[PDB]
């Protein structure tokens, strides 16, 4: 029965449209959702806007009012130019009437807000759509009207509230910039009497929520409002006394004395600088006295929730931190002010205790922004010496792990500029701190930790004897608690805040051989400790002191009988025998590293044979009994082993890059030889068992072994100095051993590895390798598009993969192309339009940037026939497919390059730098120029695509266009006019004349 | 029990039902699926204050799909407003979700969340996202994929509608399971439900779990 | 606490949907294997991290047999006649999967144990 409503060849039963809202508002299960339904239909229904009048005037559920305006909105929106003018100025007045008749009722005021606001904001619509032009009188009639009565002036406040949001925060991207300068000047033009209002309310006071609502909509005006009607008025001390002593109206008003703090203002003038100092020291004078002193605890008050206490404590670290990083300087100079400076900042120390992750990062912030200022401008540090000693305490308690990475940094940037100010007080704060987690009053894991975090964070800032001293006292201090400590739990989180301490101070361990040897050795000892974490931060220690220190591992140290890395080389299999797999790659790419300090050739070669021993030993023993017997792959155990020495390839090839060569040489051919070993096996594995063969642990194993060895030659490939070895040693074998098992293997089987690996290998070495490109072509294109052209959604990564390998070809061998036949290169076109259309933003962007460096790449070719037969073939599918992804809402990630792709196409035609006439004979008279039908083209192209755009519409858009094809900003600014007059019925031409 | 209704808004694909699905039933929904209007669906948490029930209004962020709007956020207690990481347009419409949301529900506690952290390549950096601040929304990085913060939201707003900044969720004690006896005419049903079973890939076999 | 822990272990549960024919995820926490000092009986008991909502109460019944899943090492798949996790008794086809394949043994070895001990 309540499908009743959706019947429109019947007149409307309010009592059942009122029984369906009901149902939805307050049903459940099956009820709610039919009754959704129903009421979507209902709205969407486009000649339900002739019902909302008898709604709005027989309806008792103002659910079902607020519907009717929902509906009423996408009217004014959408068709109102439609409508004759008695019909528009009828609506207009049934909102007035409405608005001003809820607002009069005392009870419908106080209990219905959801209507009268949404009547407030459907009356703004109308007014976008016909003020001032239409509607000289509507200011001064609301003016006139607000002093009738306390509700209607209060309801007038929402809605220039509203208007003022519609016309200077939300028009950037909802009108054209011609409709949305109309509405500012329009309001610019009439502010002077709407501020008077404001004033006189402000002024007059007496009604709480009407001086509320007049503050909430002086928030929005200071959005745009100059400055002399804050500072040349009584506002400004308005705000700063009486608005902050009572709580209704403070929270507001600390919002507009932020954005005061925002105003553009003259940089000279005395006064005005008076003024600024004045407002600050009238809202701290009352916060000290109406709401905290200075003293009080913020961290207390704000864990506590009491009413609007986290809001208000929230809006004021904004004011504080916004007005103090524009106008400290205004309080630093004066004796008289110096209280009020301390004072400020003093709030900020007791906001930034509070717990609250987003509060500490707005305070951190202005943090960041002064002890960067003490630390460059002169005469000013002495001035903040006890706010500093207080902000380093509060840094240090607060330091997050480094994981954590925009925060640590934030922090960490902080602690070196306050340590930089006074090493010594941070140095005590940090020792002493250290002393309560030694004697118990303040240990925790999480406590040590912080403070070790901390520790480590202002390594490099002390002079290097003062680092000596205090890197030497914390160690023996950690050692200390570590011993004093009882049961693994407790040693173990020391031990690893020992080796995390460590790990950052590399200046002391370069300066101190044998420190940095023993710490080498401990790291070593605890590669045995299966106790959680510890083997994990051992390697991550190890690899971390190796980057920084490298140098120190590969000479001979006094007193040693050889450079170090040859003993870590020695002893490996003994060192990382209790080691996971994923430990043991970074122990082997940690040795890499060090190795790759060796520039003699013949020692580095040596040392990399000593480090691939174990891998190639056992790699050797594997190859001679898989080759012997190829059936000895299909066992689990081998296939992990195998992926292990694989993986060890990659990690020491990662830190070595060109230096790595030698032990690729070593493994190279009879590595493809089990790449094909491996692929024989997966494909009569999934013959013998189905496609669910891929889900296998013993299939995914051998898939493992493929994809390692493609991460292994693009790994070196990517860091190859020899590129003469690449192409005439690695390129041959490895195109024979992987394209072909690509293209014959099903869509399921295929690795889109084989797509990354192409990748590296066009990228650099593309140019040498012609032939090479022309067979990756051939075996990888077809089969792959293949797989991603029936939907957006299946194989994802040969998607992405798909596009950066015709993205390198295109820019670096482009004459592949030029080799497919025309049916193939017919593809690519599809190919390439195929990437716009996709919402995923790795592929529309490689496939806009595609078809830019092809239309390059086509221009490259000057005035021959391959050129000409491109244009006549594709210039208008890249057109009106670029127009398509601009137009049709589903793709405004691609705006810039879909704008960037347009400009080039029509520059083109705009040039005349197209040869040959772009329609086919007898369309046209014969010496017709291609603008000339590149015009006629797109106007019938966007006519029939966009049948409610007068023809004028369409030719201003085309003209405006055409002349802005060289200036992308105006262009741009052109489409999204476009995109806006698209969405209605009646858009002006002449928008498209817009000039800032 | 306590009931609040709870809106979830913010630009299509960006996670909004996969947050909610993962909350009631446990599950990873991988496809996207285009909410219609509005999905509704009661979400209990236990607290050592008793239960608490969300009535969870997830709405539709695609336009064509959008159904009564506004109209959703009528008498909402609280709201998510949900953007993804990975995608800057998401963030760049959050000040458009939170003025449509506002204008509706003038002083309800609302978590901003950034979803899809689980993601390497973030393009909406913690340094861009600021939008919260003099909003005075609270904000979370969340994914529902990792489970990455997955209970802040909804804990975070338990303690703003409750009035109790010291609420936690607790176990609820677990009873004693029936014994059962397998019924010996549905032992034949049974051995086919497990084959098709045991045959069907787990997904996501890559996972730490 | 009424009952001892024999064994703990971090698991994801997921159930068979038959309809969609696929796996859905029920929950991630620690599979606890919890035997009631009145009745001796031992109930698989596993709570979802963060929420602590139940994913798994249900007696590990003598009748029940863990077979591998196609696709994995370290799961288990078993059909469950009675489990309440949920609220009112339901049959599920449960998959369980831990985070190596020795978690995957001994967790076959314990529910064995375990069916044992309901055995008496
Ligand atoms: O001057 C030297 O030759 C010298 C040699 C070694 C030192 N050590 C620093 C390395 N070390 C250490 C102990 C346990 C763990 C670690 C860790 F691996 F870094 F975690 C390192 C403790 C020994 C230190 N540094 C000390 O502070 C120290 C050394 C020995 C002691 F008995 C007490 C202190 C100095
Ligand atoms: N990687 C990743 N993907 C996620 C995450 N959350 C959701 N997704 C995926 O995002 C896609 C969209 O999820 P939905 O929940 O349907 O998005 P929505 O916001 O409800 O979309 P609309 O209903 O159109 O507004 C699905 O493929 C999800 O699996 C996450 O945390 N990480
Ligand atoms: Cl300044
Ligand atoms: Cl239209
Ligand atoms: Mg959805």
């Amino acid at each position: 029965s309540m499908e009743g409503i959706l019947d429109f060849s019947n007149d409307l039963d309010i009592a059942l449209l009122d029984q369906v809202v009901s149902t939805f508002y307050q049903g459940e299960g099956v009820q709610q959702k039919q009754a959704q339904e129903i009421l979507t239909k209902f709205q969407d229904n486009p000649d339900a806007w002739e019902k909302v009048d008898q709604i709005l005037q027989f309806s008792t559920n103002p659910q079902s009012k607020f519907i009717a305006l929902s509906i009423l909105d996408k009217l004014i929106t959408r068709k109102w130019k439609l409508l004759p003018n008695d019909h528009r100025i009828g609506i207009r007045n049934f909102v007035v009437g409405m608005i001003i008749s809820m607002c009069q009722d005392d009870e419908v005021f106080k209990t219905q807000k959801n209507l009268i606001n949404k009547s407030d904001l459907t009356l703004v619509q109308i007014l976008k759509q016909e003020w001032p032009q239409n509607w000289p009188e509507f200011i001064p009639e609301l003016i006139g009207s607000s002093s009738s009565s306390v509700n209607v002036c209060e309801n007038n406040m929402i809605v220039l509230k509203l208007l003022s949001e519609e016309v200077f925060d939300f028009s950037a991207e909802q009108m054209t910039q011609a409709k949305a300068l109309h509405l500012k000047n329009s309001m610019s033009k009439e502010f002077e009497q709407i501020f008077k209002l404001c004033f006189q309310v402000l002024e007059q006071g007496s009604s709480s929520s009407l001086i509320v609502a007049t503050l909430e909509s002086l928030l929005r005006y200071l959005h745009w409002i100059p400055y002399r009607y804050i500072y040349e008025t009584n506002i400004l001390e308005l705000l700063s006394t009486k608005f902050m002593t009572s709580p209704d109206t403070r929270a507001i008003t600390l919002k507009c004395l932020t954005e005061v703090s925002n105003l553009k203002i003259p940089q000279d003038n005395d006064l005005i600088k008076r003024q600024t100092v004045l407002f600050f020291q009238n809202t701290l004078q009352q916060i000290a006295t109406s709401v905290m002193p200075v003293t009080a605890d913020l961290k207390a008050t704000y864990a506590n929730a009491n009413g609007n206490d986290q809001s208000f404590l929230q809006d004021l670290a904004m004011f504080l931190t916004t007005y103090l990083a524009r106008n400290r300087a205004l309080l630093e100079s004066d004796e008289s002010l110096r209280e009020l400076l301390l004072n400020a900042h003093q709030y900020l120390i007791q906001l930034s205790k509070i717990e609250e992750r987003e509060l500490f990062k707005t305070t951190l912030d202005y943090w960041h922004n002064l002890v960067a200022d003490l630390f460059y401008e002169p005469l000013k540090k002495h001035i903040y010496e006890e706010i500093c000693s207080q902000l380093r305490l509060v840094i240090i308690e607060n330091m997050v792990r480094p994981e954590e990475i925009q925060l640590y940094k934030s922090e960490r940037e902080v602690l070196v500029y306050l340590t930089h100010l006074n090493v010594i007080d941070t140095e005590e704060i940090m020792i002493s701190k250290l002393a309560r987690q030694i004697d118990g009053s303040e240990w925790s894991w999480h406590n040590i930790n912080t403070l070790s975090w901390a520790i480590g964070s202002i390594s490099g800032t002390m002079s290097e004897d003062t680092e000596k001293r205090f890197v030497v006292t914390v160690i023996k201090d950690l050692l200390g608690l570590c011993e004093q400590k009882r049961g693994k739990d407790n040693k173990a989180v020391v031990a690893r805040d020992i080796m995390y301490v460590v790990g950052e101070y590399p200046r002391f361990l370069k300066a101190h051989w044998n420190f940095l040897r023993t710490v080498i050795l401990k790291l070593f000892e605890f590669m045995h400790e299966t106790h959680e974490g510890v083997q994990d931060m051992a390697c991550d220690t190890f690899i971390k002191i190796v980057q920084k220190c490298k140098y120190h591992f590969v000479i001979q140290q006094p007193r040693e009988s050889e450079p170090f890395i040859q003993t870590i080389i020695r002893d490996i299999q003994k060192t990382t025998a209790d080691l996971q797999p994923q430990q043991v790659h970074t122990f082997y790419k940690a040795c890499g590293i060090i190795i790759s300090e060796e520039r003699s050739v013949a020692e580095r070669n040596r040392l990399l044979s000593d480090l691939m021993q174990l891998p190639n030993m056992a790699w050797d023993t594997i190859v001679e009994q898989s080759t012997a017997n190829p059936t000895l792959l299909l066992d689990s155990e081998t296939v992990k082993i195998i992926a292990n020495i694989i993986k060890t390839n990659v990690a020491v090839c990662t830190s070595m890059g060109a230096d790595f060569y030698p032990q690729l040489g070593h493994i190279y051919y009879n590595m493809l030889q089990l790449y094909r070993a491996v692929s024989s096996m997966i494909s009569t594995q999934v013959a013998a068992e189905g496609l669910i063969a891929t889900k296998t642990p013993k299939v995914r194993g051998l898939r493992t072994i493929k994809k390692e060895i493609l991460k292994l030659v693009e790994t070196y490939i990517s860091k190859a100095r020899n590129l003469d070895d690449v192409v005439k040693v690695l390129v041959e074998p490895l195109l024979n051993a992987v394209l072909e098992d690509y293209m014959n293997n099903v869509p399921d089987a295929r690795d889109a590895e084989v797509l990354n690996c192409m990748t590296t290998v066009v990228e650099k070495v593309g140019h040498m390798i012609p032939q090479g490109v022309i067979l990756i072509l051939q075996s990888v294109f077809e089969c792959t598009l293949d797989m991603i052209n029936k939907d957006f959604t299946e194989y994802p990564e040969h998607r992405v993969e798909f596009y950066k390998l015709l993205k390198v070809i295109n820019e670096k061998s482009f004459a592949a192309f030029l080799e497919l036949p025309p049916a193939a290169f017919k593809l690519f076109v599809d190919a390439i339009c195929w990437a716009f259309k996709h919402n995923n933003r790795d592929v529309e962007v490689n496939g806009l940037q595609i078809a830019l460096d092809l239309v390059k790449n086509i221009e490259r070719m000057g005035n021959v026939p391959f050129a000409n037969e491109f244009h006549k073939n594709y210039f208008f599918i890249f057109v009106s497919e670029t127009f398509f992804v601009l137009t049709d809402s589903d793709h405004k990630s691609g705006f810039s390059k879909q704008a960037l792709l347009l400009m080039k196409l029509i520059s083109l035609v705009y040039d005349n730098k197209i040869s040959v006439p772009l329609y086919q004979e007898a369309e046209v008279p014969q010496g017709t120029s291609n603008q000339v039908y590149l015009s006629q083209y797109l106007a019938n192209m966007l006519s029939n695509a966009f049948p409610h755009l007068t023809s004028e519409q369409i030719a201003s858009f085309l003209s405006a266009l055409t002349k802005q094809c060289k200036d992308l900003v105006v262009f741009k600014g052109t489409l999204r006019d476009f995109l806006v007059q698209i969405k209605e019925v009646g858009g002006d031409p002449t928008d498209y004349l817009f000039a800032e | 029990q306590v009931q609040f209704k709870l809106v979830l808004v913010g630009d299509g694909g960006t996670g909004k039902t996969t947050f909610v699905k993962r909350h009631l039933t446990g599950e990873f929904e991988k496809k996207y699926v285009a909410t219609l209007g509005v999905e509704v669906h009661p979400l209990v948490f236990h607290t050592n204050r008793g239960p608490i029930k969300f009535n969870v209004w997830d709405t539709a962020g695609l336009e064509k799909f959008g159904g009564l709007r506004d109209g959703y956020y009528i008498q909402a207690q609280c709201a998510i407003i949900m953007f993804d990481v990975t995608s800057r347009v998401t963030y760049k419409n959050v000040p458009n979700w939170h003025r449509d949301l506002v204008r509706v529900c003038e002083n309800i506690p609302i978590v901003l969340c950034g979803n899809k952290v689980d993601i390497k390549d973030r393009k909406v950096k913690a340094k861009s996202i600021v939008f919260h601040r003099k909003k005075n929304l609270q904000y979370y990085d969340i994914s529902a994929k990792s489970n990455y913060n997955f209970e802040k939201p909804f804990l975070w707003l338990a303690r703003k509608l409750i009035g109790d900044p010291n609420l936690e969720f607790v176990a609820m004690p677990a009873a004693a399971p029936p014994e059962v006896v397998m019924d010996p005419a549905l032992a034949a049903q049974y051995e086919h439900d497990l084959e098709v079973a045991q045959t069907t890939a787990l997904p996501d076999e890559d996972d730490d779990l | 606490e009424d009952e001892e822990v024999l064994y703990k272990v971090r698991a994801k549960l997921f159930r068979f949907d038959a309809d969609a024919k696929e796996w859905k995820e029920r929950g991630t926490g620690d599979c606890k294997f919890l035997k009631n000092k009145k009745t001796n009986k031992v109930r698989i008991l596993m709570r979802r991290d963060k929420t602590l909502k139940i994913c798994a109460n249900h007696i590990i019944a003598p009748e029940y047999t863990l077979k591998p899943n196609v696709g994995s090492d370290r799961s288990w798949v078993y059909a469950c006649t009675a489990d309440i996790a949920e609220g009112e008794a339901e049959a599920f086809t449960f998959a369980i999967r831990f985070g190596s394949k020795e978690n995957a043994d001994k967790f076959k070895e314990e529910f064995e144990k375990a069916q044992e001990i309901n055995k008496k």
